[PDB]
């Protein structure tokens, strides 16, 4: 058994980051200062060649930031942060321009606890000392103030001979530099007078414990370090394997060890780490001829310091196909606090674009390894009904919600025009204006033909070409944005919960898969060897779970979108035929002419064979809806946070979605069988199935908020969010307050699932909770896409008056209007909408209910100029009375001349 | 100069009879309690040109008529009698064909239940197809929905047979191509023109043997993300209206509610040939709209096709009163020949081309233009 770690990503884009725009900046120029295509073209510009993410971890609270590095001199910088702050929201991020590339290697990252602000130190090709402080204003307020000591400029002079490789910052002041032919030097700054000097570094390692060319290494060349406290100390690595730590306070070496000897080179990789709770455990590893293994050492201080051994050998897991070569990447150490005896290694594996993560547990027995990792790596016929649209909606839609990065939409549009110029102007594009110029450039290249005796068009080969031609785009897409698929780094953030993964254009975090996403990937036997059990009804739920997907990929996309068409029609007009009816309409029309004969037969006989075969699945689809409930949260998530939310709902969702038409289509079947043992078998399964139907309709309609984007004109997020998904994921924003471990984004995934399973007669409907905040937010739009899922509840149907009344259309506000009634709502707290009713009724003592409605009725139609009916309403408010009130009869005659006198 | 006339009853929508000869000069209002018809008479008594409104009699249904459109079923005859037959939307979400001798109504034949629509029913219209001679074989009613569906609905000599059809979004707008009853076009809100021919399953593939599918949607057209060439920001527009344009159909007007409108030139302006001779000679076009511009004013109701005059629609500020005739061809040229001062319900072309018919909420009109 080896459990399967999963990731959720985000391009590091600005739209994907919910961004405004970008503080482009230039560092101060210096004397020496000094220095196909379209797939180059987006090598140089997107694809980072190094990455990683800081987290200053002692402010209120934790800033944590992802650099980035770029063939075209830049480096960029995004706010990540997945706690909440006392703060204004990331709407920005950052680019720094440099006269020469940064190296690899070459960005580091101090915090001031005084005047709480960031440094960065920047090492170019070129090798100038860059010397850069953060401000939090540029992630927040458009065309930001520069103070003019935002970066310093340093030629340190030991830069002029020898070659500088890695850093280490040491303090906001303190940094040390190793040289890639050897040597270590300490450039010290004064920040208050941009003069610094230097320290040269001996390595003076007197003994060590154990048991020709202009171009030529020491043994001594720094291979790997990491600074550690708050002991005061440097832990290096040479080039001939010996491990020392260095004591910055007074610059020696103190302790060394030999370690054991094998061919290194000439791969480039971290061979050091140290874990982030107690800067007391180093993490060390050992290449092999299959994967290497890892060594752990404690350190202890009394002066003299000791590295003293914990581990000789953690030994990896098979990486998938060894004829094709893998190397390490990177890896993290994390300690569990409880308390010196559980470790945790994550590793990530390399291998051209393909990356592997894996997880170690490990235990002290006074050992043991618990591994789990990665398992990481479209079609359609042209369209013979409109119920997901035509060719071009639905490749559209696919590119845009594919997870890809807009760089690489934007430069494989540029290949079907006619220019490093054109992609800057493509970026001061509106995503819609992206989406619309795609559409565009690909419905102007392909021409419709007459055919065949000139007696109309080819309409059969104008299909084919414009599909093609979206295929093409879609394929050159995906290709270019494969090359930041490549692995960087990864960073344990321990402000949060979260491990971030470091893609050359994409970040993003390990998680744990939901049940739904183990009964979505195949195959029924792996999910049987889930011990022990050893007992139905567990196996036999497993099996039948199975029958209804394999059941439902009897199914084409175009199937498919027909029946997701039937299953809306009955979910929003659900008065029709009786419950039996329908079902076996749906198999007639859907399900039996897709299915074979034997393989329903088969169906029915396994089904027949079971125990109890409702109840089962009635089980298993209640452990797949069962959630927990985290707290919610007050009050403001980050931008990035409802992101990451967003993309992992989508991505559950779409299981859940295709999971629960899998148990509607074998119900179908099951009802529609002349087979009396079987449907016996299921005799009140009328439950189980509205159920269902209930699931898939609050499952569909968030799916339809995924790609919806919204318009741009305490919770924050919720006006700066980009799509309804987002605006969803803050609604349901949420921590867990007995627990540190467990992040925000874990804790607002849950909550929000169990928002969408978790039923009762007392709920209010999420279709009318959802739609009636974008209301109040005045995304009449996204309302007005989503009306047809609103419910016939009376607050609903108002609400639905109140979308048609917004977007001009008063013939269908007004018809709303008069088949609904708020007379039982005038006390309801959960809707802002009711605000307006609500304080005529209490100013009319909750009487002549009827009445107050056809008064509030009137001054709204008032508002918006729609004068016959706010007199109407006025008319019938007065003729609604049914109790003596004259304080609400002066008020409607009042009413009444003001909307009679506006009409005319 | 223009001719004015009040009304009892709370209108929706105006139309002209245009699909019966003989009945060419009279105007249905669908008001709140049925449908009032008018007729048009080419009398003025002092001595001139200029048409006046008799208001006729009422038929009463009980319940609104919010969309409609007059057959060709509709005759005169001589006490004198109208015999119509109105195809119409009532706000039930029904679909009707109403028969009546005058004001009285002898049958009324109304889809519903669950083969009708289940939401808003936006647009309706009825054609007459033709068989093997020049008899009239079928009617065909077509209406979209909220419900995001196309219903055909055809009267034959055996009875009605029925059949309907998934959109990806509500269905605003629908019109059977003139001059060629099989196609016709559909208007999605979210923007989506799609050509359908509802006749060529039936004939091969439904009726018989050996059932091999053709598609009968034959193109869409996108309208939302090819604008901004006239010149819309446009924070979300939906799709007013699409109507043929010619008397051939040869070509395509697309109008947004923000007032940005969208003209294809498909097809030849002629009865016979499909392709258009400008096709024949430059090569085969892509299916970019050929021009487009926005009108001054947001359009509620969509664009008013001239029925004689190709190049040339009308289109409203409906809450304002004004009424822009746009000739696409001719770009920035702005001219808003009718002001009301009061909004504008819904408004059509006489059946020639000389005279508008407007509804407001007190009121009918005639106003004449002259080109």
């Amino acid at each position: 058994r080896m459990n399967e770690l999963k990731h959720a990503v985000v391009p590091i884009d600005l739209q994907s980051f919910c961004l405004e725009g970008t503080l482009a900046l230039w560092v101060p120029a210096l004397e020496n200062d000094s220095e196909d295509d379209n797939e180059k073209l987006f090598k140089k510009e997107c694809v980072a060649y190094d990455a990683g993410v800081y987290t200053s971890n002692k402010s209120k609270g934790s800033q944590t930031l992802r650099w980035s590095i770029f063939q075209n001199r830049t480096l960029t910088i995004f706010d990540v942060s997945l706690n909440s702050k006392k703060e204004p929201l990331s709407k920005f991020n950052v680019k720094i321009h440099f006269p020469s590339n940064v190296m690899k290697d070459g960005v580091a990252f101090s915090f001031s606890e005084h005047s709480d602000t960031t440094i960065i130190y920047a090492i170019t090709h070129a090798r100038v000392l860059y010397y850069i402080r953060l401000s939090k204003t540029w992630f927040q307020l458009p065309d930001a103030r520069l103070d003019d000591d935002w970066c310093l400029c340093y030629r340190p002079i030991s830069f002029l001979n020898q070659k500088p490789d890695l850093m280490a910052a040491i303090s906001t002041s303190e940094i040390c530099v190793s040289f890639f032919n050897g040597g270590l030097t300490k450039i010290i700054l004064n920040p208050k007078d941009a003069s610094h000097y230097e320290q040269h570094i001996d390595d003076s390692s007197y003994l060590f414990s154990l048991k020709f060319k202009a171009d030529y290494r020491s043994p001594n060349t720094i291979i790997s370090m990491i600074f550690l406290s708050t002991y005061n100390v440097l832990v290096m690595l040479s080039l001939d394997y010996k491990l020392k730590v260095l004591d910055l306070s007074t610059n020696q070496c103190v302790e060394t060890i030999e370690l054991s000897q094998t061919i290194l080179p000439l791969q480039s990789f971290p061979y050091l780490t140290s874990d982030h709770t107690t800067n007391s455990f180093i993490a060390l590893y050992y290449p092999d001829n299959s994967h290497g293994s890892f060594s752990i050492y404690k350190l202890n201080a009394n002066f003299k310091l000791n590295v003293v051994i914990e581990k000789g050998i953690i030994p990896p897991s098979l990486p998938d196909d060894e004829f094709i070569p893998w190397m390490l990447s990177d890896f993290q150490l994390i300690s569990s606090e409880g308390s010196q005896s559980k470790f945790l290694l994550i590793i990530a594996w390399k291998s051209n674009l393909n990356t592997v993560i894996q997880k170690c547990n490990l235990s002290l027995d006074q050992f043991s390894c618990v591994w789990s990792h990665s398992l990481d790596s479209t079609f359609f016929d042209v369209p013979t009904n409109m119920s997901s649209g035509d060719i071009s909606e639905i490749w559209l839609q696919h590119i845009f919600a594919h997870n890809t990065s807009i760089e690489s939409i934007q430069v494989a549009l540029l290949s079907f025009q006619n220019s490093k110029n054109k992609l800057d102007k493509f970026g001061a594009l509106t995503i819609s204006e992206l989406k619309n110029a795609v559409l565009s450039s690909i419905v102007s290249t392909i021409q419709i033909e007459p055919n065949s005796d000139l007696t109309g068009y080819d309409y059969y080969e104008y299909k084919r070409l414009l599909y093609n031609e979206w295929e093409r785009f879609a394929k050159l897409v995906a290709y270019l944005d494969h090359f930041g698929d490549e692995i960087l780094s990864i960073n344990f953030d321990p402000s949060n919960a979260v491990t971030y993964i470091n893609y050359a254009n994409k970040v993003a975090f390990i998680r744990d898969p939901y049940l739904i996403e183990s009964f979505d990937e195949e195959p029924l036997t792996k999910l049987i060897s889930s011990l022990e059990t050893d007992d139905p009804s567990l196996i036999e739920g497993y099996q039948i779970l199975d029958l209804g997907r394999s059941l439902h990929s009897c199914m084409s996309f175009s199937t498919l979108s027909e029946i997701r068409y039937s299953l809306r029609e009955l979910v929003q007009d659900l008065p029709s035929y009786s419950l039996f009816d329908t079902l076996w309409v749906f198999y007639d029309k859907h399900i039996y002419p897709n299915v074979d004969p034997d393989y329903i037969s088969t169906l029915i006989d396994t089904l027949v064979s079971l125990e109890n075969p409702m109840r089962d699945i009635d089980s298993l689809i209640q452990r797949l809806r069962s959630f927990d409930i985290y707290n919610h949260s007050a009050q403001s998530p980050s931008l990035f946070l409802c992101a990451s939310v967003a993309r992992v709902l989508d991505s559950i969702l779409k299981k859940f979605q295709v999971s629960i038409e899998g148990f509607i289509f074998l119900l179908s079947l099951i009802t529609s069988q002349q087979d009396y043992e079987l449907q016996s078998k299921f005799a009140g399964c009328d439950k189980l199935f509205l159920s269902l139907l209930e699931d898939w309709r609050l499952v569909s309609f968030l799916l339809e908020n995924s790609a919806l984007l919204l318009e741009k004109f305490t919770m924050e997020a919720l006006a700066s969010v980009n799509t309804a998904l987002q605006f969803f994921s803050a609604l349901n924003y949420s921590e867990c307050f007995s627990e540190s471990q467990i992040s925000p984004l874990h804790a607002t995934v849950i909550s929000s699932l169990s928002a969408i399973f978790i039923r009762d007669d007392t709920e209010n409907d999420l279709v009318t909770e959802l739609v009636e905040k974008l209301f109040l937010f005045k995304q009449y739009n996204a309302c007005m896409q989503l009306i047809g899922w609103l419910n016939s509840d009376p607050i609903a149907v108002y609400l639905k008056a109140l979308i048609y009344l917004k977007s001009k259309e008063a013939v269908k506000a007004v018809r709303c209007f008069k088949t609904t009634s708020l007379v039982l709502y005038s006390h309801t707290s959960q809707f802002a909408v009711l605000r307006e009713f609500q304080e005529i009724a209490e100013k009319y003592h909750h009487q002549n209910l009827l009445s107050c409605y056809y008064l509030h009725l009137s001054k709204k139609l008032f508002e918006e100029s729609a004068y016959i009916d706010a007199l109407e309403f006025s008319l019938l408010a007065d003729a609604s009375k049914e109790t003596d009130d004259e304080d609400l009869s002066i008020a409607i005659t009042h009413e009444t001349l003001k909307t009679a006198c506006a009409a005319g | 100069n223009q001719y004015q006339l009040p009304l009892n009853v709370r209108p929706y929508t105006t139309t002209w009879c245009s699909q019966s000869p003989s009945c060419s000069n009279l105007l249905a209002i669908g008001h709140d309690t049925g449908i009032t018809i008018y007729c048009a008479s080419e009398e003025q008594t002092p001595g001139s040109t200029g048409l006046t409104l008799q208001e006729l009699f009422t038929i009463q249904t009980g319940l609104p008529t919010l969309h409609l459109s007059f057959s060709s079923s509709c005759s005169y005859s001589e006490s004198p009698v109208y015999s119509l037959f109105l195809a119409c939307v009532c706000q039930d979400n029904t679909v009707r064909l109403i028969i009546t001798k005058n004001e009285t109504i002898i049958t009324q034949h109304v889809l519903g239940g669950k083969s009708g629509h289940h939401n808003f029913v936006n647009d309706i219209d009825i054609a007459d197809v033709y068989s093997a001679d020049n008899r009239l074989a079928e009617q065909v009613i077509a209406s979209v929905g909220d419900d995001c569906t196309l219903i055909i609905w055809r009267l034959t000599d055996e009875g009605p047979i029925l059949a309907g059809y998934p959109l990806s979004s509500p269905g605003i707008s629908v019109q059977f191509r003139p001059s060629n009853p099989n196609q016709l076009i559909v208007g999605e809100r979210n923007g989506n023109i799609r050509i359908f021919d509802w006749t060529l399953n039936l004939s091969a593939e439904e009726n018989s043997q050996t059932e091999l599918v053709k598609n009968p949607w034959l193109l869409t057209l996108n309208t939302l993300p090819l604008v901004n060439t006239c010149h819309s920001s446009g924070i979300a527009s939906s799709l007013a209206n699409v109507r043929w344009i010619g008397s051939d159909g040869s070509g395509i007007l697309a109008m947004c509610k923000s007032g940005a409108w969208l003209r294809w030139n498909l097809f030849a302006n002629n009865d016979y040939n499909e392709i258009s001779d400008s096709t024949m000679k430059l090569g085969p076009k892509n299916l970019l709209p050929n021009v487009q511009g926005i009108s001054l004013f947001p359009s509620l109701l969509g664009a008013c096709p001239h029925p004689r005059y190709m190049d040339y629609f009308a289109t409203a500020h409906s809450q304002h009163g004004l009424i822009q005739l746009i000739n696409t061809y001719e770009k920035d040229s702005n001219s808003i020949p009718i002001q009301l001062g009061m909004p504008i319900v819904d408004f059509c072309w006489h059946q020639d081309g000389s005279h508008l018919a407007i509804a407001t909420e007190g009121s009918v009109l005639l106003t004449r233009l002259m080109g």
